[PDB]
C-alpha cells in the first residue's frame, strides 16, 4: 500500500503488456487486470494471459 | 509544449517507434464522445514492452489524444524516463 516517493523510480515489467487509464474511485478493471501502481490521477496495470 | 509532442520527442530520443493514436467512439450519432488510445512500444535492452494508454472521454479527438499522451508520460516519468 502507501509509499511516499523520493528520487526512486519504478521497474518496467519487461516484455509484458502495460495499460494506463485515468483512475476514478469507481472504475472497474477487467478480469485479467493486475494493478501495478497508481496515484489519484492515473492507474497502471497489466493482463494475465 | 503539448504532451502529444513531448511523447513524440521522448520516443525518438530513445530510438523508439513513433507512438500510434486510435480512438474509441461512443454514443448516438448526434453526441459522439472520443476516448484517446496511444500505444508506445518500449524498447529496453533490445526487448519490447507495449504501453497502451487511455485518457478520459472528450468531445474532441484532439483533446482526447492529448490526454492519452499525458497518461503515457505519467507512466514513463514514474519509471524514470524523459
Amino acid at each position: 500500500k502507501k509509499l511516499i516517493m523520493g528520487t526512486g523510480h519504478l521497474s518496467i515489467p519487461t516484455g509484458q503488456h502495460v495499460v494506463c487509464r485515468p483512475w476514478n474511485p469507481e472504475i472497474t478493471l477487467p478480469q485479467d487486470a493486475e494493478m501495478l501502481f497508481r496515484d489519484d490521477k492515473f492507474i497502471a496495470y497489466r493482463l494475465v494471459k | 509544449s503539448s504532451a502529444k509532442s513531448q511523447l513524440y520527442n521522448l520516443c525518438s530520443v530513445r530510438h523508439w517507434k513513433a507512438p500510434l493514436y486510435e480512438y474509441i467512439a461512443e454514443g448516438p450519432c448526434h453526441m459522439k464522445i472520443f476516448t484517446g488510445k496511444v500505444t508506445v512500444e518500449m524498447k529496453e535492452d533490445s526487448r519490447i514492452t507495449v504501453l497502451e494508454c487511455f485518457g478520459n472521454p472528450q468531445y474532441k479527438k484532439k483533446i482526447a489524444a492529448e490526454q492519452a499522451a499525458e497518461a503515457a508520460l505519467w507512466y514513463l516519468k514514474n519509471v524514470g524516463l524523459e
